[PDB]
């Protein structure tokens, strides 16, 4: 932070020679000076650079012409103004609340003023650095403990060693310090929330519109464990989203609850639908307590808000219509909601208090940038404290990283304020101009192009709704005004599927170009059978746009030249030469493919996931005989009729298909009839294997699952 | 004098600063609390009040509003009171002028 | 002290040295003022004339005269009684079934948490036990703490699991009949 730039020759010595002494005392003052070539150039500047940290002009000249363009950037960037005969105190600034020190042009002024200017940027500085992290630089400047651990002694051990060198000459001196313990007491105590601690909490509390903040630093898995272990008594029914992560599969598990599950809708693509608004109302509630098995009412639900595909809650309906007394929004997708107005009615701590209920979010901090681990619990409503911070001490790390805590906290720093805000403005309208982009490419080039999964027009800047009259999302019986497109999350469609989820006799599975893209270094979000998601965050800048999209122009390209496999995918090859020698891509598209529209396997896919095996014991009850060693393996295909020990995690699409405690019977024999297609569909082609979780791949190629021993 | 009233500091894990009655020493389901400085309440001089025992109990962890019957008798009124920092129940008049609460004698 | 690789020639003779300007400084019974300004600014008044050997001697007093030793030692020989199992305990605690009794009321009642006082640093009841007659030091040895450690800024007591109220009484969890 030292580029000072000045704007200026004047035509008179009694102006540029003080410039040119303040120019050269400021030099010797360890400023860097910058010189804007005109005005808009300084601005352009300001606008792409934090590091320009004050702007020296003259007052006459610039003041009317540059003071509002300025303070609409930055209101604390120091501007020192230099005076002239008519420069004075006019009735019309009186009433600009701006941050101005006023100063003339003078020989020899420079070291008094460099002061002054030093010091009150250092006044500055302090004012918008958060204090625990301005601590830790003051320790780490005057403290003089020896004879201390840390055993490596701010990093020392690791200098005199190669291999620790190593470690330590990336990292360096501040990195290995700022790794402290307790006995810097002066820091507070996150155990008993004093201190800077408090203040941060305070800060992220109002700042997210809470009623009370946590900070966690082992993720929303633990949050989850957090407010579940405190929220979910033994012998309790709990309603639950079918739709759940494993770490609440490790909770039911670990307490004894039985569970209802809230069922969400499917269209024939495999996206998941909202649970419909009967699905909350106490008649429709009631009736599967009396269906269910030894069903109490429910003391504690989990939704998930949003769903990944961007469909939101009504969350006042919700609020206002689910008679549960504890309610859980897992809003791992949604952690900015309070930062735009397109979400107001649509997100979990929208308005004040719900009366009778408490209502938690937990969100996964790492569509925002944070490091990872990094969650938030952020409760509405009141908790015992003691029982609930008795709950939190008993799970916390044995050794807690202190820049883990402070990268949570520096994340909002950089967020913080117009800046931040004007950061996620420009990506959104980025976003609607790359999807136009597409649209023009398509245009441009004969033939077969990508398209966009979206409306018909997008006239509108906001979450686009999905209504019942429009076919483009393809979801059968929609709720209106119920879900919404988040602009910034562009999905793309290759050749493959027809508007229906009927099947192309041409098609290119999503797959192939994850491994073109993969050789070029680039990711793909998300990508499905033939689906592909990029996402236009605040590093997306102008290079990695203008290299993805020719890099996606490059692959249709490269597609239709129908290269060697040899050729375009390099890495491939070596991995079976002889397999690949003469193959093309267009050869390899097409057998995938085929195999694809053969085994039809978006049907039984769809088909798969849309009964339930039937529950013959809670996923705690086998657990019991587990804790016993009471398992054995069978083979996948001696499954139907058997208790099933583990969860069966098959890829794709990703989701739990069978739980410890349930049975494939004949009313869910389509279940193993998709998991002996995937092993018969995955077995061609060296590099596209099976992939099923909790079934065991035999050396000689046979599949095994555990299940319980009788 | 003889008497005044310590409401016990409970702590825990919640929002409030949460207050307790006596364990037992205070049980009747309504009990009747003198005060050291007699105030105007309500247009008549009020020597004690008496409250629904469970109606205190959810004033003093939750807050909110608290009726009492004064002089014991009559309608259940509301009243301007708080928890002291000395840990004692003050009732204020329209002139905001307080009042300790006492536990009657034996 | 710990001799690590860490420790070094500087650093050995910086406490080496230090230890010997304890000594010294000690022995020319400094004003608290001038070897512990830190302290002082807790308190000008209250430590504006003591010197540093009037500060050891009131403690080592109250040490002796408590004869704090031998109490903690019986506070650890005994264990308190175990009506219920933590887990027993905190089931209740599950529903929420909890109350605050003050210390001096604690004999004969179930305690909701553990009570972990310093010194010495180890639990000392846990959730499900109860102090009793045959283990009465215990609550002498806790009251004791209370007492001892009410009379100097900065030597506070400190007993996790009770809780000072504003009005310096202090409070435990228990379970409720």
């Amino acid at each position: 932070m030292n580029v000072i730039a000045i704007l200026n020759h004047m035509g008179v010595y009694f102006k540029e020679e003080p410039i040119r002494e303040l120019h050269r005392a400021l030099e010797r003052l360890n400023f860097q000076i910058v010189y804007p070539n005109d005005r808009d150039d300084l601005l352009k500047l300001i606008e792409n650079n934090a590091r320009l940290c004050g702007v020296i002009f003259d007052w006459d000249k610039y003041n009317l012409e540059l003071c509002e363009e300025i303070s609409k950037m930055n209101e604390n960037l120091p501007l020192y103004a230099f005076a002239n005969t008519y420069s004075t105190l006019d009735v019309s600034l009186n009433d600009l609340r701006l941050q101005i020190s006023f100063f003339e042009y003078a020989l020899g002024a420079a070291e008094d003023i460099a002061n002054k200017i030093k010091q009150t940027t250092d006044e500055y500085i302090n004012t918008i650095l958060p204090p625990l992290t301005k601590a830790l630089f003051k320790y780490v400047r005057e403290g003089k403990y020896t004879f201390c651990t840390p055993g490596h002694m701010g990093g020392t051990a690791f200098q005199k060693s190669p291999v620790g060198s190593l470690f330590y000459d990336f990292f360096g001196p501040n990195t290995m310090k700022s790794d402290i313990s307790i006995s810097v007491s002066e820091l507070g105590s996150l155990l008993d929330h004093s201190g800077p601690h408090k203040e941060a909490e305070q800060y992220i509390a109002r700042v997210f519109n809470a009623d009370r903040s946590y900070m966690v630093t082992n993720g929303t898995s633990t949050a989850n464990k957090i407010v579940g272990m405190y929220s979910a008594p033994a012998g309790s029914t709990i309603l639950i989203d079918r739709n759940c992560h494993k770490s609440l599969t490790h909770l039911m598990m670990m307490s004894d609850v039985t569970p209802i599950y809230f069922r969400p809708t499917r269209n024939a693509y495999g996206i998941l639908g909202g649970i419909p608004q009967s699905e909350f109302q106490h008649a429709t509630i009631a009736k599967r307590v009396k269906e269910t098995p030894n069903a109490t009412w429910p003391v504690h639900a989990v939704i998930t808000n949003s769903t990944y595909d961007g469909l939101l809650y009504n969350t006042d309906f919700i609020k206002k219509t689910l008679d549960v007394k504890s309610i859980h929004f897992d809003s791992a997708w949604v952690p900015y909601t309070n930062f735009s107005p397109i979400y107001e009615g649509k997100c979990g701590m929208s308005g004040g208090r719900v009366e009778g209920k408490v209502i938690y979010e937990t969100q996964s901090t790492h569509l925002l940038a944070a490091f990872s681990q990094a969650s938030m619990i952020h409760v509405k409503g009141d908790v015992n404290e003691e029982t609930f911070n008795e709950a939190y001490m008993m799970h916390t790390t044995t050794s807690p990283h202190y820049g883990i805590v402070a990268s949570t906290e520096t994340a909002a720093a950089m967020m913080k304020g117009n800046a931040g805000k004007r950061l996620i403005n420009g990506s959104i309208e980025r976003a609607i101009k790359f999807r136009k982009e597409i649209k023009r490419l398509r245009t441009e080039s004969d033939g077969w192009f990508f398209d966009v999964w979206q409306p018909d027009h997008i006239d509108t800047t906001e979450c686009w709704p999905l209504r019942s009259d429009s076919t483009w999302h393809g979801f059968k019986n929609i709720d209106n005004e119920h879900m919404y497109l988040d602009p910034i999350k562009v999905t793309l469609l290759t050749p493959g599927m027809e508007k229906d989820g009927t099947m192309s006799d041409f098609g290119i599975p999503a797959s192939i170009v994850a491994k073109y893209l993969d050789e070029h270094g680039i990711v793909v979000e998300k990508t499905g059978p033939y689906n592909l998601l990029f996402l236009f965050s605040i590093g997306i800048d102008k290079t990695k746009a203008l290299s993805l999209l020719r890099a996606l122009t490059d692959f249709k390209r490269a597609f239709d030249l129908n290269l060697r496999v040899k050729n375009m995918l390099p890495s491939l090859y070596r991995e079976d030469p002889e397999f690949y020698e003469n193959m093309r891509i267009q050869e390899l598209a097409q057998n995938i493919h085929k195999l694809i529209v053969h085994h039809n396997l978006p049907d039984l896919m769809y088909r798969a996931f849309e009964v339930l095996p039937t529950m013959v014991m809670t996923p705690y009850a086998a657990f019991q005989k587990e804790l016993h060693g009471m398992t054995e393996e069978v083979y996948l295909d001696e499954m139907v009729g058997r208790i099933n020990a583990n969860m069966i995690l098959p890829y794709p699409p990703g989701v739990p298909l069978v739980m410890p405690g349930e049975m494939i019977t004949e009313e869910s024999r389509p279940v193993l009839e998709f998991l002996q297609m995937l092993c018969e569909i995955g077995a061609h082609y060296p590099g596209f294997e099976t992939d099923i979780h909790g079934a065991y791949r035999q050396a000689d190629g046979r599949y095994t699952v555990k299940v319980l021993k009788e | 004098d003889k008497t005044a009233l310590t409401v016990i500091r409970l702590g825990g894990i919640f929002s409030r600063r949460q207050q307790y009655q006596l364990p037992v020493n205070v049980t009747a389901s309504t009990l009747t609390l003198l005060l050291q400085k007699p105030l105007k309440l309500h247009d008549m001089e009020v020597v004690h009040i008496s409250f629904e025992r469970s109606a205190l109990e959810q004033w003093l962890s939750k807050g909110g509003e608290i009726r009492g019957k004064l002089n014991g008798i009559g309608f259940a009124q509301k009243l301007n009171l708080e928890v002291d920092s000395a840990q004692h129940l003050v009732v204020r008049d329209v002139s905001l002028q307080g009042s300790t609460l006492a536990l009657p004698g034996s």
